[PDB]
């Protein structure tokens, strides 16, 4: 390094190239993976991360943990990216993707160290991934009966398997039934915004409920609100986007008068405008009035005098859910409040829910939405419950799209590893080593399951390999029995697309990391 | 044992993974569990001294030096300045118990601390924490079923309030207001029963106004079946007392009307000025005449008024109150049976509320005046007026009465009770131990630990009352086993008997169930956490 | 024209799942309630609605 | 922007609303559909009215998209939907496409 009088790049530019930088990248990926290792399986644990502000978060979800980590290593960020991608496309398996990617990299690390050309490794990974995806598609069990009870049982089992790793795993049957019931009421797009999730502090987990309708918190009632009745046995709901207040007609409106009679007439005209809006609403026949915009004290007292219910500043999402549950239309003008644009529910009620007041719209027969009310002892308790239910909801949605399942608990990975090893035994031998390494890396999932559960991973892996080679497709880790079992009859079911996407994303990330030969960092500005 | 790992690569090149990783810290494995258990044990041991009738208070000081003396566990934990995350979890647990039930905020913390204490030795014996959590969950299920089995139903009707009085008394026994014990219990019961939807529906708390003024005596606290208002009559010369007042609630300021829209009234000649002045004078006279025409005796406004209106009200024998807050307007309208009127043009006789007596009340050598609206016909709103020797006991009385109201509300929601004094915990522990004898071996340890942790409440009660904990608890448990009587507890007050059914120690069943459930869930969370990643930067 | 070829990057399903669409894709949502038209009659306005 | 009254009346008459932020996207859509960007709220004449085989809202991955789909194997503008497991990978694929 002779110091050139004028250096090429900016001073402070760091460049690392060759084998050592790739080995360092593999080590960084290992470091990222080991931060989420213990959160895998029914014996997995939770991680607590405290940000700079001191607001802690507790999660069993791999994507959440990785996002909360301030990863700055350029090669390590790929694992976080693929975790986010798996969360977006599937919603479950955000730990499996990272574990598989890091295990691929660790398996091929010795070959990289001895000067093997990375293009060969990339080609071997792509070949193995294509074969594994085809095998998953081929051996996935699908039921071509179109039986409603069978489909419901499949969805419930998939939701239970997705949920049996969180703090709500004790009530996993209850929560899976609730999730399946919630999802099956969505019409055709299965939009997440049509499933409300409300977190109300205090109460046991079993106190959580799913309302066949819509529910939301009471929103800053004005004076005279307590004089309104709080229960109706067949209300008509007037969904509105209207500000029912005494205000200027327009912000740029100016009134110019030169007579006291005109002054009184103007005051009476403002009052008459407000009362005309209120009278149209009242004569529409509705009993419950909800507005996206504020409703003033005058309107609140007006509705109280008519034995009506009013609520202003209702959030837009809650109004859309009320539309979907009751079947009306949000009206920005009250001039045409025909019976068709009015919502209808059997029972409306305001009740006490754990130190808060909520409005309940129940008895909707044509409902296309639902609202989860989650009870817990702490904010992070309810947050983790919401994350777990989101995982279950995504799994149920994907299973609705296509009902193809593969037994979990490491069964699918073991079968794929056996298939890939059998294939690799029948190729020249440069690709054979790498495909065998891929197959060996596939064994990370049952090994990590056994490690988290506290078993002896080696003996369980040997038994699993012997069972798969001898015959049997769905044999995996049995956590409770300290042994192995046919995970298909144990109803450890996951959709095939979860593993398909996991393998695809892990392979793509491993190939991307391997293909990089030099890292250059410019000085910060 | 921090900053994750440190390698700097096998080749010596820099190895930076996480932003500011050299300054962050982390705890992994069983050490994190032990630290969390230690923190929770510290919090629970601090809190357990404030448990029972002989429990002592904690004097809490905030940032600005203001001091509150209290026995409420939720308040103590809310005002506590903690930094450990597990301590914050304990605080949230206590707040959750307060929100759902309103009583038992001290019990949940002690129970969770005991559960984690037992889990500590269970972990040291080589058991996976998830196994401990599952055993705790199934033991809690058994305990809740037993609690449901040994409960008793009480009458929640107006004619016979004695069980309700006893329940409120049991709630208030540990608070400093026990010097007026039955009086506070009775006023809380009457307040809840007055403002309550009959068909087992909710009790709406904003219909209960809790107001405290210093001076007087704590025994002077009384229940007002009406509204107490911090305001007084607008003019100094209107009478201080109105009999059979016909209230006229208004939300229109007694001022000339003003449009909301930007407006300009043009005066272009002397005739315009004369017309404007006549309009103002006639508007004042017209509004006063409109108020008087309904036959009203009193006028209540929300936005105040000006001098001409004030003197016209005084001249027409119409006492008035101005600047009354919106919640107070709503409470007055609800209690008196009148309707809130937005303008004088809509004021009619049918919208006038009725109050038997409206009076202005002085408070000694203080010049402060407060207005009483009571003797309503069928007042659906109630007010509690608290007096005391200093503001600290006033705040403590406020929260104690809130606890009593919450307990009576819970009783309204569900009328099943269990006998406290440690009897419920002893019976639940006995049931858990009996069930554990039939369970497979591995979960037996977790269930036995749960039973031992349940046994801590009678231990704390006996220790706080000066008795020997182990001997007393063992004797009571043996008596409960030998004769089937789940009502035997810890004689904290030394009344000479252990039967809490005779001593009238009553607890809401749902309160106990919520205690056990919340403690189990928080313990499960704390056991499930095995990794901490704090910034560790210790900024200013 | 090179600019007549637009590229939309939607994350998640592996690059083998990419496809070509004869039209355009916008990563946004509809303002109103109607969310699907089978015989579209688009009327474009450059002014605020 | 879309006014509230205008949105309500469009919902009354079953009209799909799409709001394009960038004028470049507006011009590209006009090219690919065959419409003329009117400057006022006047109803469009038959020449200025755009046509398409199908416009619908759909979700790909976790992003909601609005698709203007032609059934014919023709059009002024065609688009490629790139999938992938990483943002950087999709950017590199976009460079290859360029
Ligand atoms: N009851 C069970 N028995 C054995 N294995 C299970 C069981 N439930 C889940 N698993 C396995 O745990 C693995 C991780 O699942 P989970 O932690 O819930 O989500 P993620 O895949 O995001 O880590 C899955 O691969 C699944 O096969
Ligand atoms: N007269 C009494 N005799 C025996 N035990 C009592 C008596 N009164 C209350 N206790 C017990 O004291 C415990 C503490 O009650 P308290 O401190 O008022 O509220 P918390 O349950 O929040 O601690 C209760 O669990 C109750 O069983
Ligand atoms: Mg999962
Ligand atoms: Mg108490």
């Amino acid at each position: 390094m002779m110091p050139t009088p004028v250096i090429l790049l900016k001073e402070g530019t760091d460049s690392s190239q060759g084998i050592p930088q790739l080995v360092s990248n593999i080590s960084a990926c290992q470091v990222i993976a080991e931060a989420v290792r213990t959160t895998l399986g029914p014996r997995g644990m939770d991680k607590l991360i405290v940000d700079g502000r001191g607001k802690a978060t507790i999660s069993n979800d791999g994507a959440t943990i990785l996002k909360l980590l301030d990863v700055v290593h350029p090669a390590a960020k790929t694992l976080v990216d693929i975790a986010k991608s798996q969360d977006a496309e599937v919603g479950d398996g955000t730990t499996s993707v990272t574990l598989l990617a890091a295990e691929f990299l660790k398996q091929v690390k010795p070959y990289v160290e001895e000067g093997l050309h990375p293009q060969i490794i990339i080609r071997a990974f792509r070949t193995a991934t294509q074969l594994a995806v085809n095998k998953i598609k081929e051996i996935a069990v699908t039921v071509k009966k179109a039986d409603k009870v069978e489909q419901r049982k499949l969805l419930e089992k998939c939701a239970m398997t997705a949920l049996s790793s969180k703090l709500i795993s004790q009530q996993k049957a209850f929560f899976a039934k609730m999730v399946v019931d919630a999802v099956m009421m969505l019409d055709d797009l299965l939009q997440l915004k049509m499933i409300g999730i409300k977190k109300v502090q205090g109460g046991a987990l079993e106190d959580s409920q799913l309302v066949a309708g819509v529910a939301f918190k009471k929103t800053f009632s004005y004076a005279g609100f307590e004089m309104q009745p709080k229960k109706y046995h067949n209300p008509k709901i007037a969904l509105l986007n209207v500000e029912l207040e005494l205000k200027a007609e327009k912000d740029n409106a100016e009134i110019r008068v030169h007579t006291v009679e005109d002054y009184q007439a103007i005051v009476d005209a403002e009052w008459n405008i407000l009362y005309d809006k209120l009278e149209k609403i009242h004569h529409s026949g509705a009993k419950v009035v909800l507005s996206k915009l504020p409703i003033g004290d005058v309107a609140t007292q007006y509705f109280a005098d008519r034995d009506m219910f009013c609520a202003g500043r209702v959030p837009e999402e809650d109004l859309k859910r009320t539309m979907m549950a009751c079947g009306g239309s949000i009206q920005t003008s009250v001039n045409a409040l025909s019976a068709d644009v009015l919502g209808r529910c059997q029972v409306f009620e305001e009740t006490q829910i754990g130190g808060e007041r909520y409005n309940f719209f129940t008895g909707c027969p044509k409902a296309k939405t639902c609202t989860f009310i989650l009870r817990g002892g702490a904010e992070q308790f309810m947050e983790e419950t919401e994350r777990s239910l989101h995982d279950a909801i995504m799994i149920v949605r994907r299973a609705i799209k296509n009902d193809s399942v593969v037994a979990g608990g490491g069964a699918i990975e073991m079968e794929l590893s056996k298939y890939l090893r059998d294939y690799s035994r029948t190729i020249p031998g440069k690709q054979q080593l790498l495909i065998g390494a891929y197959a060996k890396a596939l064994e990370i999932i049952p090994r990590q399951l056994c490690d988290n559960a506290g078993f002896d991973a080696t003996n369980i892996l040997n038994k699993l390999r012997a069972r798969h080679a001898q015959g049997g497709t769905w044999y995996g880790v049995d956590i409770n029995n300290e042994d192995i079992a046919d995970n298909f009859e144990a109803f450890v079911w996951e959709p095939a697309m979860v593993r398909i996407n996991a393998l695809t994303a892990a392979s793509e990330a491993a190939c991307l990391i391997v293909s990089v030969d030099e890292t250059i960092k410019n000085p910060r500005s | 044992a921090s900053m994750g790992t440190l390698a700097f690569d096998e080749y010596g090149r820099p190895f930076l993974i996480i932003k500011d990783q050299d300054r962050k810290s982390r705890l992994m494995g069983l050490e994190a569990l032990k630290s969390h258990i230690m923190a929770a044990k510290a919090v629970a041991n601090t809190m357990r001294t404030s448990l029972g009738p002989n429990g002592l208070d904690k004097m809490m000081v905030d940032k600005d030096g203001d001091v509150t003396v209290t026995n409420d566990g939720a308040t103590i934990l809310s005002m506590m300045d903690v930094d450990h995350q597990i301590a914050k979890l304990m605080v949230e647990l206590s707040k959750s118990q307060d929100d759902e039930i309103g009583d038992g905020t001290t019990g949940v913390v002690v129970l969770a601390g005991a559960l984690l204490e037992e889990a500590e030795q269970l972990l040291d014996r080589g058991i996976h924490p998830i196994r401990i959590a599952d055993g705790y969950e199934q033991a809690a299920r058994v305990a809740i079923e037993h609690l449901d089995k040994i409960s008793d139903s009480v009458l929640v009707d107006i004619k016979d309030t004695e069980p309700l009085i006893q329940t409120a008394k049991t709630t208030l026994g540990s608070k400093v207001v026990n010097s007026c014990h039955r009086q506070m219990a009775e006023i809380a019961v009457n307040a809840v029963l007055t403002v309550a939807d009959m068909e087992r529906r909710d009790v709406d708390f904003e219909l209960i106004k809790v107001e405290g003024k210093v001076g007087g005596r704590l025994e002077d606290t009384k229940l007002i079946k009406g509204v107490i208002v911090d305001k007084d009559f607008s003019h100094p010369q209107m009478p201080k007392k109105v009999e059979d007042a016909k209230i006229a609630i208004l939300t229109c300021p007694f001022e000339p009307p003003k449009p909301k829209t930007k407006h300009k009234l043009d005066v272009t000649s002397v005739e315009d000025y004369k017309a404007l002045q006549k309009y103002e004078k006639e508007k004042f006279e017209e509004m006063i005449q409109q108020i008087k025409e309904t036959g009203a005796n009193l006028a209540i406004c929300q936005w105040g008024f000006d001098d001409e209106a004030n003197h016209l009200l005084l001249q027409n024998n119409l006492p008035a109150v101005r600047w009354v807050g919106g919640p107070e307007i709503e409470l007055i309208a609800i209690a008196t049976g009148g309707r809130i009127v937005p303008r004088f043009s809509e004021l009619t006789a049918e919208k006038l509320g009725f109050a038997g007596l409206v009076q202005e009340i002085s408070f000694g050598t203080t010049k402060d005046k407060m207005l009483v609206i009571e003797q309503c016909k069928n007042s659906r709103a109630v007010t509690i007026f608290i007096r005391g020797g200093n503001k600290m006991i006033i705040e403590e009385a406020k929260r104690s009465l809130h606890d009593a109201l919450c307990v009576i509300r819970n009783l309204i929601r569900d009328n099943r009770v269990v006998y406290g004094g440690g009897a419920a915990e002893i019976s639940c522990a006995l049931a858990v131990s009996q069930e554990a004898d039939k369970c497979p071996t591995l979960e037996q340890y977790a269930m036995r630990a749960f039973a031992d942790a349940l046994e801590v409440i009678p231990m704390a009660l006996s220790e706080n009352s000066g008795m020997n904990p182990i001997q007393t608890m063992t004797e009571v448990r043996a008596r409960q086993v030998k004769e089937m009587n789940p009502a035997l507890g810890i004689d904290c007050l030394h009344k000479g008997t252990n039967d809490m059914k005779q001593q009238h120690v009553i607890e809401t069943l749902i309160g106990k169930k919520q205690q056990i459930s919340l403690a189990t869930q928080m313990v499960r969370m704390i056991l499930k956490i095995d990794d901490i990643r704090k910034p560790g930067e210790s900024e200013e | 024209n090179v600019d007549n070829i637009r590229v939309c990057k939607i994350l998640g399903s592996g690059i083998s799942s990419s496809s070509v669409l004869h039209g355009m894709v916008f990563k946004k949502e509809t303002e109103g309630d109607v969310t699907s038209v089978k015989d579209a009659k688009i009327a474009v306005y450059s002014c605020p609605f | 922007k879309v006014a509230d009254m205008a949105l309500h009346y469009a919902n009354k008459y079953n009209i799909m609303l799409v709001r394009l932020n960038s004028k470049w996207d507006l011009r590209r859509l006009c090219k690919t559909v065959g419409a003329t960007a009117l400057p006022r709220l006047t109803p469009p004449v038959l020449e200025e009215m755009g046509h398409c085989d199908s416009v619908y809202l759909s979700e790909v991955g976790d992003t909601q998209v609005v698709v203007f789909k032609h059934e014919k194997e023709d059009g002024a503008i065609s688009t490629i939907v790139l999938r992938g497991s990483t943002d950087n990978l999709m950017d590199d694929i976009e460079r290859a496409v360029d």
